[PDB]
């Protein structure tokens, strides 16, 4: 019944922005922290950011620290990946994912994962 | 129709007959007994399953304590499509509520007090089982935690800036335990403090040994390497921290 | 409980090297500078070299200043002297030293002493 569904993805160019959305539906995250995932071409899945319910507790991958910057709206059940300055290198298929149940939130130990969708940086 | 009559909340409709069961009220979920009518409070069995209430009988999500100890109580449909509110089985992990980090061990109970998890000590709040933050005595024995890990450094305390150490600097201290340092420099990750007769680090304006420091008030840290503007005053810091004559 | 243990002493030449290892136990001094001091054949205790746990300061006697060089392994709770175009005056007993309680790393007031080892340098 419970499902993330990503959306907003797709094409861009390098120096340009994109935001991604996850809506989550069958159950309330208004106190979960919320993350975002990415695997790129023919490479392993990787943590992008991880935030709580508040905002208040927000990390962010080397590669994308200073560029990315996570949000939600709760009355929506929705987190955002707002993505600047995109580069080809953040090419790659974009995970959202819920509830983390390990030591930090790095770790890819979450009661609940997207679909992830592709978004494609050329040039 | 919510009246409080004689410390018991009851809900009439607008009918000689109190209302019984489950009833949403502004937003707010209620159960009264279906014995009483009277708005369940604490922690409250219904149809065989487990419930919290506050004071004022509205129903509760999170962390709370019944009598077998700290139960996640939890929004509908995370485990076995619980109802709103329920007790869930939640073994062996971390749960993140908000900014609240808890750890639930194999009888889907929080872990209160001090607990070993991969390898880390922890300390969660015996009254909340929420996650140490900020200074706290334990068993005679002074920390400083950040999201329940005891941190290890200079921080301030309620009588001032405590050494808290690596295990066994002083009187076989535990990790992160403030110990006894007196009359001494503290040389710590590229910064300086010195600690008094107290074992507490000194801030502000210092003469030793005839040189004078300015230890920043916030961190205890002695302003060293060079020029620093302290009360709208540039001064110049060696690198040992020692003041240097004059004004820039 | 706390022991710091000298390593790599011996007898070498002029012109050769040696490196010193000295490895602390009983308690982590990751954040702690650690140093060396040296006593020469009926001379007192002197300062060798010192440094903090990072490595990105460091400090050297005048006479042994281009010759020698301190760093550490916090992984392995260890420090090292790399003692390079050895000369007979370098002959000493060699002492590693943690924790420096005095207002800077030169004096020799530190918490934490190793027993020595024999560094002996022919003609």
């Amino acid at each position: 019944q419970v499902q993330l569904v990503e959306s907003g993805g797709g094409l861009a160019q390098a120096g340009g922005s994109l935001r991604l959305s996850c809506a989550a539906s069958g159950r309330t995250f208004s106190m979960d922290p919320m993350a975002w995932f990415r695997q790129p071409p023919g490479k392993e899945r990787e943590f992008v950011a991880a935030g709580s319910s508040t905002g208040r507790t927000t990390y962010y991958a080397d590669s994308v620290k200073g560029r990315f910057t996570i949000s939600r709206d709760n009355a929506k059940n929705t987190v955002y990946l707002q993505m600047n300055s995109l580069k080809p290198e953040d090419t790659a298929v974009y995970y959202c994912a819920a509830a983390p149940y390990g030591a930090n939130w790095y770790r890819d130990e979450y009661a609940y994962w997207g679909q992830g969708t592709q978004v494609t940086v050329s040039s | 129709g919510m009246r409080t009559i004689d410390g018991k909340k009851y809900y009439f409709n607008t009918t000689a007959e109190a209302a019984t069961g489950w009833q949403t009220i502004d937003g707010k979920k209620y159960y009264f007994n279906t014995n009483t009518s009277i708005a369940s409070t604490g922690y409250t069995i219904i149809n065989d399953k487990h419930f919290y209430f506050n004071t004022d009988g509205i129903m509760q999500i999170g962390v709370f304590k019944g009598p077998d100890g700290f139960e996640y109580f939890a929004p509908a449909n995370t485990d076995a499509n619980n109802i709103e509110g329920q007790a869930i089985r939640y073994q062996n992990r971390f749960l993140y509520l908000h900014d609240n980090i808890y750890y639930f061990g194999n009888n889907s109970k929080a872990a209160t007090g001090w607990v070993t998890i991969d390898g880390r000590r922890y300390y969660f709040e015996p009254n909340t089982a929420i996650g140490a933050n900020g200074y706290k005595i334990i068993d005679n024995k002074n920390f400083y935690f950040r999201n329940g890990l005891p941190q290890i450094g200079v921080f301030k305390g309620p009588n001032g800036f405590e050494y808290f150490a690596p295990a066994n600097t002083d009187a076989n201290n535990i990790d992160g335990q403030a110990i006894r340092y007196q009359n001494r420099f503290l040389h710590l990750l590229g910064n300086i403090y010195y600690f008094g007769n107290n074992s507490k680090a000194v801030t502000g304006w210092q003469t030793i040994n005839g040189n004078m420091y300015y230890f920043m008030p916030d961190t205890a840290m002695a302003a060293a390497g060079g020029l620093f503007e302290i009360d709208g005053v540039i001064y110049f810091f060696g690198v040992d921290g020692v003041k240097a004559p004059g004004i820039y």
